[PDB]
């Protein structure tokens, strides 16, 4: 498959990502529902 | 830290398919055509025998 597996493996580049920023995430909506709801 | 690691692990165990398997050819390459070059090596053997 070649490049597709590469792309795949791009395509799991954004699963660290999301694996990462989502803890950001989880908390963002914490400042974000505490600071609005302020 | 556990995805750290867990990257850390991969890092270290897991293989490239691609390169494996690229690398997989190229050695397949020359064991493959040797064994048509055996059945020629024995091919030609065999052709002395009028």
């Amino acid at each position: 498959s070649g490049v597709l597996t590469q792309d795949t493996i791009d395509k799991l580049k954004e699963a660290e990502q999301k694996a990462r920023i989502d803890p950001y995430t989880k908390k963002i909506e914490e400042n974000t529902t505490k600071q609005k709801d302020l | 830290l556990s995805v750290n690691v867990q990257s850390i692990k991969s890092n270290v165990i897991d293989v490239d398919y691609g390169e494996a398997m690229m690398n997989l050819m190229q050695v397949q390459l020359a064991y493959q055509a040797s064994l048509k070059a055996s059945t020629t090596i024995s091919q030609l053997s065999l052709l002395n025998y009028m």
